[PDB]
């Protein structure tokens, strides 16, 4: 009976298990070809790959013996590309087809190209607790019925907001390795609060979503501000809504009278219908820029808040008595009291010579110039998220205005992955 | 069991 | 008095008569004076003869024939060349001056008609809260062949805009530039009537630190000068740019309503803009009023930025910032123009405005004016000298324009203008 | 009878 080593492969596309005869020397490319020859010889399998759930690994290296990878194994023959449900910062839901075997950093970059969102390295995916398709993003609707915000206005302590930051996916791993089933809702968010070349001439949608993340953070008290400041954000948002109304005037519903706007030579050369249509086309771009400029001011006022741009994680600091918070921002680390939110001590990245992570004890140790080391303990989950956040912000600070139109993803991975 | 990353943007 | 004979015109006491016109009374007053009486002696002798309770502290002596004020009180009549044939004037130094602002609205101001109009313009702009007055000056209206200061209204009717359109050739526009007042002399010396309107306009097109945070009124007037120059075709542009300027103006005027209606004329506030704790802590009518109060500055800022974009588009026009003057170049066969910009001189065709030759100020080593034959000469390091001739009026104005643009280039973001350097670069007399 | 002034900003 030769050397029957029964291998059961589940094909997610057909919900059908299949069993094959192998010898342990048969290649990855060998078994895939055995799948198609047994199932539909007409089906397009060119997107399928083998995923080993128990080892939580794709088997993309085709020229690999089964023994080289490692009988009685449960494999899956599944499409690399799947549908991902995303909640945008504007709180609208969207659906996207992504290769669930690409590292999330590359996946996020590809999702932002689809959405025409420059600089994807400032964005990433975040997990929720417990919908059109694309190869809306320009909506920016206001908080409509009070019940929608009231249902979302459930507050959270500073320790509870820090627990949410455990859901930042590993940018150096794929969607499949991180417990994302098909049609689960992830949050696409601006993870890093250091926005490179926020240009209103070309970043209309990027600015719109960034403005929407800021808007919802403020009215849901994710970030606090004084009563006076909230009144200004409300008037700023009320202004953005009004400016948004002006961009939607058409041929009907226009008060454009060229006789009061252009020189009499134009009134005499063309009919009004040719003039006004030319005004309205130019006015659409003119009103759109006032809209973007207003959102930019909303973002900059948000940026100027004392709490702005800080991501909190539960940490047990060396020599500390209780659970406190380590705050990560674009230029500094903050030791913070987990009860009051008062900053206790700040360290600048410019004085950080290097840092390290002991993955056994789950200890981040940051070394500085002319200052004793900073050491703190996190959970195993937060330890890797914290390491990516630090390396991520460091990576962003190296971005140069030398038209460096080339993201060295290798340097990001080198800055943000200790292979856990 | 340890990873080390030496800040590029270290001024001092 | 004790000469070989009595001095001609002298009374039995050796005094001689001196006629002085008091403008506030339309009446001439005669004083018996001597050649050794001082200027302050004539004024005091006047104040004795006139009303003794009225305030004469602003009155000084003005000599129309010599086109000069007599503000040196220690000067004697003989030292001023004032004989009995001299017709003097006792007149207020501060007078009322009608001014058409760039927004085409008329105001009236009170200025010392004896201060050099540079200092005048500086004081007018401080009254208007317009920073950098060196960029503006005064212009005589050409002969046909804070409320108002923040008002930015459109044309009332196509017939109103039509009555203002003068389809003048390029030569006529350059002739208008003959009426830029001399910055080194005063209003009186330059034939300005108290009840005559001058144009307050931005003279140089190099705007230092035009800041939307604190130059609102400076931005509005500059924008209004840009709008009207484009409507009336002082400067030209393509048909696409005219539609964009029109859309911007239509946009600016729609924003102007917001900045005038936010108070009271506002029912569009929906209160779905604050956290529920604010609805729970404050009555809904209390938070509407506080949002409305903060919205005035917000809406006002969008209005300035829109006007800022109108200006920036205007500055990007290819003919922007050039002031044209009739000139005869040393080898020319006809009348041409010398175009003066912030960084260059341009030899230009007098009919079309096409630039023929450009000279950079950076390569300009020096320049001079031969006042006798009204020739301006410019020396360069990378090519041979440039030389041209203007009229007598243009010669002074072109000299002030060139020196002004060199002065404005010395400005740095650090700073009291240094009017001494301005007067040195912009004076010939 | 002439007026020669030199610009300080030759560069």
């Amino acid at each position: 009976a030769d050397g029957t080593w029964e291998l059961s492969v589940h094909v997610t596309d057909l919900n059908r298990d299949v069993t094959l005869r192998v010898t342990g020397e048969v290649h990855i490319g060998g078994v895939m070809l055995k799948l198609v020859e047994k199932l539909d010889v007409k089906k397009d399998w060119s997107d399928h790959a083998l995923w080993w759930e128990k080892k939580r690994t794709w088997l993309l290296k085709t020229h690999w013996t089964l023994d080289k990878c490692g009988a009685d194994a449960k494999l899956q023959f599944t499409p690399q590309h799947k549908l991902l449900r995303l909640q945008l910062p504007n709180m609208k839901y969207v659906k996207v087809k992504v290769n669930f075997s690409d590292r999330v950093f590359k996946a996020v970059s590809d999702i932002c190209k689809t959405f025409n969102i420059r600089h994807p390295e400032e964005l990433s995916l975040l997990k929720k607790p417990r919908s059109p398709l694309s190869p809306i993003l320009a909506v920016s609707q206001p908080v409509t019925s009070p019940e929608i915000l009231a249902k979302m206005f459930k507050p959270q302590a500073l320790l509870d907001k820090a627990k949410t930051n455990q859901g930042w996916l590993d940018s150096s791993r794929s969607l499949m390795e991180q417990d994302v089933k098909e049609n689960e809702a992830l949050l696409l968010r601006f993870k890093y609060y250091s926005f490179f070349d926020l240009n209103p001439k070309y970043d209309a949608i990027r600015i719109n979503q960034l403005y929407e993340q800021a808007k919802w953070a403020l009215l849901l008290e994710e970030i606090e501000c004084t009563e006076e400041e909230m009144m200004m954000f409300a008037a700023l948002q009320y202004h953005i809504n009004k400016l948004s109304i002006m961009t939607s005037e058409n041929h009907l519903t226009t008060d454009v009278n060229p006789e009061c706007l252009v020189s009499p030579r134009y009134l005499k050369k063309y009919k009004s219908k040719q003039i006004t249509a030319r005004i309205l086309e130019a006015h659409q771009n003119v009103a759109q820029m006032s809209l973007i400029e207003a959102k930019m001011r909303f973002i900059q006022a948000w940026q100027s808040l004392p709490e702005f741009g800080i991501t909190h994680f539960i940490a047990r600091f060396q020599g500390g008595k209780r659970e406190e918070l380590i705050g990560i921002a674009y230029n500094r680390l903050i030791r913070m009291d987990a009860s009051t939110g008062d900053a206790i001590k700040t360290w600048r990245f410019s004085n950080m010579k290097q840092w390290n992570v002991n993955w056994e004890i789950k200890m981040v140790t940051v070394e500085f110039a002319d200052e004793v080391r900073l050491s703190f303990i996190c959970t195993e989950v937060d330890c890797k998220v914290v390491h990516e956040f630090i390396g991520g912000y460091i990576f962003l600070s190296t971005r140069a205005k030398d038209q460096n139109e080339s993201l060295d993803e290798e340097m990001f991975y080198k800055l943000t992955s200790g292979w856990v | 069991a340890v990873t080390t990353v030496v800040n590029p943007q270290y001024e001092g």
